[PDB]
DNA sequence: ATCAATATCCACCTGCAGATACTACCAAAAGTGTATTTGGAAACTGCTCCATCAAAAGGCATGTTCAGCTGATTCAGCTGAACATGCCTTTTGATGGAGCAGTTTCCAAATACACTTTTGGTAGTATCTGCAGGTGGATATTGAT
DNA sequence: ATCAATATCCACCTGCAGATACTACCAAAAGTGTATTTGGAAACTGCTCCATCAAAAGGCATGTTCAGCTGAATCAGCTGAACATGCCTTTTGATGGAGCAGTTTCCAAATACACTTTTGGTAGTATCTGCAGGTGGATATTGAT
């Protein structure tokens, strides 16, 4: 008895994802490969964000990823920024950014 | 008696608040505003505390992002001072009108 | 005392793979959980629509693939597509 | 239940310093005196819209209590998706 | 050859009740059809979410009503709601 | 046999609306009154737009509603405009509107 | 010898084009552009006539509305002449940048 | 007399669009900026339409392909089906 | 002011592109009737967490002062609007053919269904640890001179 | 540039809130295995409707001229930043109690067929007409003097 996750070589739960596709009223039928492909996309995306967020945590001399690190990760990455362009990460704050003309002297 | 020049503490505050993530509006006053507005829609409502915090996080992130757009509208006008006309322009272009 | 599922343990697994010495706060985890559910909903939805538009009653890995191309920007799409193809190909050979 | 205080003018609990802080986070260096009332007005419209939909979800569910989830769904509806509260 | 359904006839009927001497071009009719399809999808979509949020398996007129309140502006919502309630009453009290 | 539309008092097809709800993967089940309600709402908004578009036709010395008239109807109405705030009516054009500062100095 | 002043014909044109609904880009050149752009995504594509039309209607509606925002952006800066920075600001605020 | 396809979107044509947009006065550099903007617009929309075409296994982009692409970009169009 | 160029308005005319009425038809809803499944309200009640309150901790309100920003004024020079027409690109329509779409086909993969194993969630009790917030104390940054 | 007020930056430092750790259980997943139905791919093809092109149409490239707009410069006036000062309001920890949510019982309403009737879409064909352009003539607008 090998899980469908181990069959596909995935950490993310293929069984859970198959189930959610059914209960979710997306179509009459769900193909067997659909939850496999989806669970991999989901796993890929979360690896991408944890990598970048992990880096922000290290850059900050921290060992624990907090919401600020997720925000720095997403906003500093062109593609994640666009994908979450209409999303708000609670307790993430903003990127340090001051417009040029606002700086003193000349 | 010592004095910083107008603009200097302002830039200090910008770096300070751009660095941190805490909510910037005091909790209770915000909670009262929420309850006042909700009550005008429907009497005898309760709120989970996380419901109030959700609204706070959303409203603060909405206001910060609007202020950035507003700042850009002022700068476009060759000013450094945000005015109501800047907010109004930003909201018009955004489709909030 | 009802059961509430989350992607937490899976997010944590994936976290250990990429940064073995790094932890995650519960709040960051909650955000990670929301992100997975959100992306799930957006892909399934595009897939749902796509299937309807082509008079199909079945959501297959092919629908999911087009949904991914529609939803993700350039380079994330390219890589997501390889990861998903790979998982399905592997999965097909493994029973 | 015996008595419950009247809620009025709570918009003013959004003080000048709190607004100034928010502008600072948005990168603003100089703030005209009329910004504070304009901002209060803008925030009110924003809250009315979100609370209305949130409360609608509450009533549909037949609860007396507005949940984090009611708010999260109200935000999603308006294209202001929020992560961090179960949504 | 395959059947292409449309709201055209029903829109033309409602036109005649509302302006009996006014006609409508093809292009305008096509727009009206899009409008009806669009509003349908928006309302059914919201109704779907509501039922799901509340762990219900049925889309009832209660869900349609809440959906309308969520989607239509003030006055538009008010009439839609009363038009809808009115139609459900007439339908009930009819053999 | 009497149709559900006639029963409900409507021009818009209850049967079709019911059918479309079923095969739309909206939920496992569809209540008896829901298609009745929804059809009524759809008919109502149709009447509203046709009312105002008919008028715009009249104002412009015409008996046939064209896309122009549908546009004028929608954008001159605060509520219809909001509902259709992210919609484009093909061959609609725009409202006549010039910013005052652009007017020649009298 | 007769000559209309700068802005007279422009005003006349605004009035004319705000009255009508016809497309304002010649069809052929737009069609070529459409095909050129599509070729980078897939080769040997054909287009339904109505497909190209749909694209033109959507593209013209988009550009017309963007010019409205752009114009508000010029006027905000106390000009009557639209400039690339006005288009730039409008797009940034819209969230397209 | 070879000419780029984008340049087929001519000054007078961009001038007309601006006019319907209520624009009185137009800077020389606007015409090139507009062309860039149109290109990004068409890229984003065509990309998605073609993606719909490929999914259906066609070699013809249909009005519906385009209408669906517009809908998902949040630029719903009425008049061509759907 | 007058005056003339030229745009704009309107009444009337009319061919035809596009709207509409009608018949015969058929596949396909939409409806009627009978057998069967189940979703969800109600009714009771465990128990989370919300409203509420007393004490403790720190941000807000206010007035004074003046730096420097905004908005008005003026001006020159640059830059876009207006202008007329034949070159040349687009539009129009006429014609072969590509592929979309309608039809039939048949099986790989879909749902269903019932015992069989596994596991993700919680729940109760325990020890662990990253870092926030306190401190002092050396190194900038800023603004007067 | 030099001096001095004050913000800033670490480095270390104790408490502890929040995170991580097991031991035990368990309801509901998820898997396994077999019987039953079917979606859609695959293959053939008819006929739209699409790319092409010849002849016709009519919009735009072009360079000149200068009106009037944009942006630089200058500056008075006053608004908004900074900071001192006095103290109210929020934050934080503790506690009876409303309503949410968990479980189970039971029926009104919905699905599932199959069969019976109709309606909405197409299609062939002929029939009809609102109004886009064209004309012709008065009248308004704009710009020159
Ligand atoms: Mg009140």
């Amino acid at each position: 008895a090998k899980t469908r996750s181990s069959r596909a070589g995935l950490q993310f739960p293929v069984g859970r994802v198959h189930r959610l596709l059914r209960k979710g009223n997306y179509a009459e039928r769900v193909g067997a490969g659909a939850p496999v492909y989806l669970a991999a996309v989901l796993e890929y995306l979360t690896a991408e964000i944890l990598e970048l967020a992990g880096n922000a945590a290290r850059d900050n001399k921290k060992t624990r990823i907090i919401p600020r690190h997720l925000q720095l990760a997403v906003r500093n990455d062109e593609e994640l920024n666009k994908l979450l362009g209409r999303v708000t990460i609670a307790q993430g704050g903003v990127l340090p950014n001051i417009q040029s003309v606002l700086l003193p002297k000349k | 008696p010592h004095r910083y020049r107008p603009g200097t503490v302002a830039l200090r505050e910008i770096r300070r608040y751009q660095k941190s993530t805490e909510l910037l509006i005091r909790k209770l006053p915000f909670q009262r505003l929420v309850r006042e507005i909700a009550q005008d829609f429907k009497t005898d409502l309760r709120f989970q505390s996380s419901a109030v915090m959700a609204l706070q996080e959303a409203s603060e992130a909405y206001l910060v992002a609007l202020f950035e757009d507003t700042n850009l509208c002022a700068i476009h006008a060759k000013r450094v001072t945000i005015m109501p006309k800047d907010i109004q322009l930003a909201r018009r272009i955004r489709g909030e009108r | 005392k009802t059961r509430k599922e989350s992607y937490a343990i899976y997010v944590y697994k994936v976290l250990k793979q990429v940064h073995p010495d790094t932890g995650i706060s519960s709040k960051a985890m909650s955000i990670m959980n929301s992100f997975v559910n959100d992306v799930f909903e957006r892909i399934a939805g595009e897939a749902s629509r796509l299937a309807h538009y082509n008079k199909r009653s079945t959501i297959t890995s092919r629908e999911i693939q087009t949904a991914v191309r529609l939803l993700l920007p350039g380079e994330l799409a390219k890589h997501a597509v390889s990861e998903g193809t790979k998982a399905v190909t592997k999965y097909t050979s493994a029973k | 239940k015996r008595h419950r205080k009247v809620l009025r003018d709570n918009i003013q609990g959004i003080t000048k310093p709190a607004i100034r802080r928010l502008a600072r986070r948005g990168g603003v260096k100089r703030i005209s005196g009329l910004i504070y009332e304009e901002t209060r007005g803008v925030l009110k419209v924003f809250l009315e819209n979100v609370i209305r939909d949130a409360v609608t979800y509450t009533e549909h569910a037949k609860r007396k209590t507005v949940t984090a989830m009611d708010v999260v769904y109200a935000l999603k509806r308006q294209g202001r998706t929020l992560y961090g509260f179960g949504g």
